[PDB]
């Protein structure tokens, strides 16, 4: 049975004090629980709702609308690669192929060890330095298919 | 108000409306989906596109959405512009790209708005060659089925369920083209108004499971204008039949009452009509032998015993019609006619009537309730007794946003803007009950207290609004502070609304509400008073009057009465079963006229097979005093010729004739109605409730079957290849066939069903109304029996004393359930799952004192009978009080206000 | 940007530039940083307001415009980072200076740039009127050797 930790509860409450309607803290509330669980467990949706005083259907709609909010289990280090047009010209396709080979997975799934999850992302606002990828909260620029195997090792 | 120019032709429309609403009300046809006459305009599907020109010289205009565009003066628009037509067809094509090929196996076929618009847009050729998106469905309970594949993302369900009905379990999930509409998880929709989704959804995602079991297409349904019989609100319905079984109940638009929405009890609580244990032929009990008689034999034999009876008394029912109750009254005599209701229930019902008929305060109609700016509910759990009034109260509370938006000059149809301007701002609402209520979410305050304390609050509010009102003693300072907020809210209101009823089981709560309303009237306010009764014709029986069930039993008990003719009443819901059974066993003759198999029938000497609302015609009076007529949907003897199910008034009228002339007289309904208006002047409006049987439209009777009804020469071929003769109707203006009139422009007010060429969906009501969302073109059906009196009643000076817990005695608090409290609806099988499991509710402290916990079975004695029930913990319930499910078989509604004695842990 | 903007706000509040009675003016302003969750539609002005309120970022309809009824039904004004970052200089160097920054009808400077297999990809603060050719050749350094220009999105 999911139970919000006191720290998570206090974090959501602090966020509620920054807006008129407590509903405005829903997006961050989903991010807090995620930062502590990797994703938003199904039980969290109802718990967050009780804290914000909003229908659980509303909390679920926000989570299933925003892409970064994960409603399905994810690996320890999520890998997001820019698939937009500037990076398409730079050659993200090679980076995607390199990641798929070194990980033996396809965009959208996690590795058997549960260390990495390959997810395509939209523009990362750094096309002058593309191709671009983000592992965890770290940004990597000027990507080359040869550097992929090494970059992944750093995220033990 | 404003002059618009559509396709050259000039039209006068209301500038306050949108072009879609305006043009639809002009008879012009514009395809649409996201817009609903009650949910406002959002501009999502982009289907109502119309070309708009800046002036009369503009030849290159722009495509705008008619639903999101004001019908301003000097507006030049074209619906037939080629670009507009092409765009409107393209919108349908985009919706058809991912649409499933399941017309033959979907329950909206022939009643689907999407099918109607595809054809209206003239889109019959597919160019898309790619894959269609799929979605897995969910379980939504026992009434609504889910088929997300058939969705078009118009957002109507979420806007109705959440923004209108204030539900919290339906939502929109996902993004882009993977948008999903359903519950956050599999489970039963919790809204008491979830059924309206079946008519709101323009596709077949939400459907009626109660019908899906025995599903039939709309063109094969025999429909009749009827009034719902599950509570006292009197909503107009369109019951439909096929093969001799009630298949589905649809909403009949009454711009004065239910408009476009019904509640779950009335929409899914009709299965009792299709029970196979119902009486179908007259039966006589000779010792242990049962003999099926015919109508003629039954009348002769019964009249023979009645002719030699010392005193024949008659017991009526709030379920029976005005005509049926009157027929029994004439058969047994007014002095020997008894209302089958408990003394207390009758006192409360008569007090409620006196307030509405002699209080000098206007009683609002269901739709008018949505226009009050402050509401006080005293003791009435409306959501569970008059659900549709609770929906109306919700719309009234949302008025603050509408007022705030009007100040910013925002159009009334722009719902999104109105909601943003409003935020969590709402009109003042205060509810009082013995425990939690479903209206607590939108209520400013909920007073949970014993019925006596709830009444004291009313007397207190009245004294504060007018010192001349009786004052109350013992109000604690804390409560007084809360009372002041209510007083200022009602005092500050321009159109206050006081709502009470007889379901609380207290005469004082009705008197308190009368005092509060009188106080506001004295302060020169547009105050409104609403009283919620218990059954379809409770107010009608109240106006007619009669002795109580207790007095009727005493007659049979002293032996002064030898014959008792009971009419559509089980008697066990109004009196002790031990007393009723014993009293009925001392009567030489006991005749029961009911359409359902009741317990009292077991020891009845004769049982007359009466018809239900579906197989009968009559008049019922709602809580507001509106007399509405219901019409027979189908002939019960069409398929089974042996069936002899006759209307109760016809049975009783014929018996009275056989008793006086030894001859049977199956009269017409109009004759019985004329008798009621002549004998009872109070029930005189019932004559104008509906036209007589001689009414015709250009010589044509009104029709009950659609013009494409099928199976005429094969539906009864199994019984006989020789087609039977069309059942004939001498009681109403409706024909039991399609050879009649159902034109949207027919000068009538009773519409059996809504169909117009091109509009096969419920959206066809638009063509039967003066203005879309308004009233029926030639007036809404129904007549209010009484008008607001010139003078009012004196303040009631009887303030009760505060409730005091008494060791041993346990005050029974009334808990009502939309699913379970009503008698006939509980008989319906689909309701078994929705109905609550048996329970007794106790204050946490009282449970600790009795050393019992949740689930513990407890034994208690009422009428010399030990009953065991699982204990449920109710924190809101005050100590000294026990909670029982009123109406649930065993717990008679009369138990409200009574006391349990030996309450202890069972075994 | 999040950690940097939050530190800047903390530094400003300490200096008394944000908070209550700013610069002894009686003006009370509180600044908050709201982080998003992935959707691009949130950029649309009305969608931003809905997202800020913790709702699905579905755009709204105008009229009414956010000016009268926007965030929580209150007067609201949405502006881009660059638009707001141009204000400080105008109130410090004067309106005349801003109008004479260039001679283009679009007054002021703009962070313009070129990307996509160019020798020097990046952005440069340039006045309106600089032809795309100048940005591509003088700054971007032209196409990378071996590549010929076919098209360009402005
Ligand atoms: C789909 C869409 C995405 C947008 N994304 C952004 C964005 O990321 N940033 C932005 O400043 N404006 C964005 N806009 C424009 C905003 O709606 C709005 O015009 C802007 O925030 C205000 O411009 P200004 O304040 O510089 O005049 C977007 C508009 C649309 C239709
Ligand atoms: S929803 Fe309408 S169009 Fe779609 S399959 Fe069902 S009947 Fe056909
Ligand atoms: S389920 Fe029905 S009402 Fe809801 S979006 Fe789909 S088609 Fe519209
Ligand atoms: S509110 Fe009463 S009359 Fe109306 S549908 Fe429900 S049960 Fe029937
Ligand atoms: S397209 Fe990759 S950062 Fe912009
Ligand atoms: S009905 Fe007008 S946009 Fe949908
Ligand atoms: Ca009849
Ligand atoms: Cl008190």
């Amino acid at each position: 049975a999911f139970e919000l930790s006191a720290a998570e509860r206090e974090a959501i409450e602090h966020e509620m004090h920054h807006y008129e309607d407590p509903r405005a803290a829903s997006i961050e509330a989903l991010k807090i629980v995620q930062k502590q669980r990797g994703w938003v467990p199904d039980g969290a949706i109802h718990a967050i709702a009780d804290v914000l005083g909003i229908p659980a259907s509303d909390v679920e709609g926000v989570a299933t609308f925003y892409s970064q909010i994960f409603r399905q289990p994810v690996g320890r280090h999520v890998i997001r690669y820019c698939d937009s047009v500037p990076c398409h010209i730079n050659g993200y396709q090679g980076i995607q192929a390199a990641l798929e080979k070194k990980l033996n997975i396809k965009p959208g799934q996690t590795t058997f060890d549960g260390r990495f999850t390959l997810l395509p992302t939209c523009c990362l606002g750094n096309c002058d330095k593309g191709p671009m990828m983000m592992i965890d909260e770290d940004t990597h620029a000027h990507l080359t298919p040869e550097a992929i195997p090494e970059l992944l090792e750093r995220y033990k | 108000m404003a002059t618009i120019h559509v396709d050259g032709k000039e039209y006068e429309v209301n500038g306050a409306d949108n072009l879609l609403e305006a043009c639809l009300s002009l008879g012009l046809d514009i395809p649409y989906f996201c817009w609903h006459p009650a949910l406002g305009s959002v501009g999502a599907c982009r289907q109502c596109a119309v070309k708009q020109y800046q002036n009369a010289e503009d030849t290159r205009g722009r495509l705008v959405m008619s639903c999101m565009t004001p019908a301003s003066d000097g507006t030049f628009i074209s619906i037939d512009d080629e670009e507009a037509k092409q765009f409107r067809e393209s919108v349908v094509e985009w919706l058809m790209t991912n649409h499933p090929h399941d017309c033959p196996v979907c329950e909206e076929g022939g009643n689907c708005h999407l099918q109607d618009m595809t054809v209206m847009t003239g889109h019959s050729f597919r160019r898309y060659r790619f894959t269609k998106r799929t979605h897995r469905n969910q379980d939504l309970g026992p009434f609504i089925s889910h088929e997300m594949n058939r969705c078009i993302a118009c957002y109507r369900c979420v806007r109705y369920y959440k923004d209108y009905a204030d539900g919290t379990d339906l939502g929109v999930y996902g993004a882009h083209d993977n948008v999903y509409f359903g519950r956050p998880e599999d489970g039963t929709l919790e809204s008491e108004f979830s059924g309206n989704l079946v008519e709101i959804c323009p596709t077949g995602v939400f459907t009626d499971k109660t019908h899906s079991e025995r599903y039939n297409r709309k063109w094969d349904m025999q429909f009749a204008p009827s009034i719902c019989q599950q509570c006292s609100i009197g909503c107009n319905i369109s019951p439909g039949e096929r093969y001799g079984e009630l298949r589905r109940i649809e909403n009949r638009y009454n711009g004065t009452v239910n408009h476009y929405f019904l509640c779950d009890r009335g929409r899914f609580g009709y299965g009792y009509v299709n029970l196979k244990d119902r009486p179908r032929q007259p039966v006589q009990r000779r010792g242990d032998d049962f003999i099926t008689l015919n109508a003629e034999q039954a009348m002769q034999g019964a009249a023979d015993i009645l002719r030699q009876s010392k005193k024949v008394i008659g017991i009526g029912s709030p379920r029976a019609s005005v005509e049926s109750n009157f027929a029994l009254r004439e058969l047994v005599g007014e002095e020997n006619f008894y209302t089958g209701i408990a003394h207390g229930e009758q006192e409360r019902l008569q007090l409620a009537l006196k307030v509405l008929r002699e209080g000098g305060i206007y009683t609002p109609a269901l739709r008018e309730i949505e226009s009050y700016d402050a509401v006080l509910v005293l003791g009435e759990d409306v959501t569970q007794t008059g659900a549709r009034v609770a929906l109306a109260v919700r719309q009234a509370v949302k008025g603050k946003a509408r007022e705030m938006a009007a100040a910013q000059k925002v159009a009334d149809w722009q719902i999104a803007a109105i909601l943003n301007i409003g935020q969590r701002a709402k009109h003042p609402l205060f509810v009082t009950n013995v425990d939690d209520t479903r209206l607590d979410d939108i209520a400013a305050w909920t007073y949970r207290a014993p019925v006596e304390d709830q009444a004291r609050l009313g007397f207190a509010i009245a004294h504060a609004l007018d010192n001349s009102a009786p004052a109350v003693d013992g109000i604690e300072p804390e409560l007084q502070s809360k009372i002041d907020v209510i007083v200022q809210a009602l005092a500050g209101a321009k159109k206050p609304l006081i709502i009470s009823g007889t379901n609380a089981g207290s005469l004082e709560v009705i008197q308190a509400a009368a005092n509060v309303a009188k106080a506001l009237k004295g302060r020169g306010a547009d105050v409104g008073i609403t009283m919620i009764a218990r059954s379809v014709n409770s107010m009608g029986l109240g106006i007619m009057g009669g002795g109580s069930l207790e007095e009727a039993l005493t007659e049979l008990e002293t032996g002064r009465a030898d014959a008792v003719v009971v009419l559509e009443n089980d008697l066990h819901r109004h009196a002790s079963a031990i007393r009723v059974n014993a009293a009925l066993a001392k009567a030489p003759l006991v005749m029961v006229v009911d359409h359902q198999r009741t317990a009292i029938m077991e020891n009845a000497h004769l049982v007359l097979s009466a018809a239900s609302f579906a197989e009968s015609d009559g008049t019922v009076i709602n809580n507001e005093g509106r007399a509405q007529r219901f019409f027979q949907v189908y002939d019960p003897a069409y398929y089974d010729s042996k069936t002899v199910m006759l209307e109760s008034w016809r049975w009783l009228h014929s018996l009275h004739s056989t008793l006086l002339s030894r001859e049977v007289d199956w009269t017409q309904l109009d004759h019985v109605i004329d008798a009621v208006v002549a004998k009872i002047p109070e029930l005189a409006g019932i004559k104008d409730a509906a036209p007589d049987a001689t009414f015709r439209i250009r010589g044509q009777k009104l029709a009950r079957e659609p013009h494409r009804y099928s199976g005429r020469t094969a539906m009864r071929a199994n019984i006989s290849v020789h087609e039977p003769r069309q059942p004939q109707d001498i009681d109403t203006m409706f024909t039991f066939s399609m050879e009649g009139n159902n034109q949207p422009t027919a000068h009538r007010s009773q519409v059996p069903f809504a169909w117009a060429p091109g509009w096969n969906s419920p959206q066809a009501w638009n063509k039967f109304q003066d203005e879309v969302g308004g009233k029926l073109r030639f007036g809404d059906p129904g007549v209010r029996l009484f008008e607001t009196s010139e003078n009012g009643l004196d303040y009631f000076t009887s303030v009760p004393a505060r409730f005091q817990p008494q060791d041993g005695k346990w005050r029974i608090a009334p808990y009502y359930h939309l699913f379970g409290s009503d008698e006939l609806s509980q008989r319906a099988p689909v309701f078994q799952s929705r109905m609550p499991q048996p329970y007794i509710k106790l204050n946490p402290a009282d449970a600790a004192k009795l050393g019992v916990n949740a689930g513990t079975r407890v034994s208690f004695s009422y009428d010399g009978n030990t009953v065991t029930l699982p204990v449920e913990i109710a924190e809101g319930l005050t100590a000294g009080q026990v909670g029982l499910p009123m109406g649930m078989s065993g717990i008679a509604p009369v138990l409200a206000g009574a006391h349990l004695e030996d309450l202890k842990e069972a075994q | 940007a999040a950690v940097n903007l939050r530190r800047a706000i903390a530094e400003a509040t300490e200096a008394g530039l944000l908070g209550k009675n700013i610069m002894g003016t009686g003006f009370d302003f509180e600044l908050f940083v709201h982080t998003g969750a992935g959707r691009y539609i949130c950029g649309e002005e009305t969608a931003l307001i809905n997202s800020l309120e913790g709702r699905r970022a579905n755009p709204r309809s105008k009229p009414p415009f956010p000016a009268t009824s926007g965030a929580w039904g209150k007067p609201t004004c949405v502006n881009n980072v660059e638009t707001l970052c141009n204000v400080p200089a105008i109130l410090a160097n004067g309106v005349e200076w801003y109008q004479n920054i260039s001679k283009s009808k679009d007054a002021g400077t703009k962070l313009m740039g070129f990307s996509g297999r160019v020798k020097n990809p990046g952005l440069w603060e340039l006045p309106f009127g600089t032809t795309a050719r100048e940005i591509l050749e003088d700054y971007a350094g032209g196409m990378r050797d071996g590549l010929k220009f076919k098209a360009w999105q402005p």
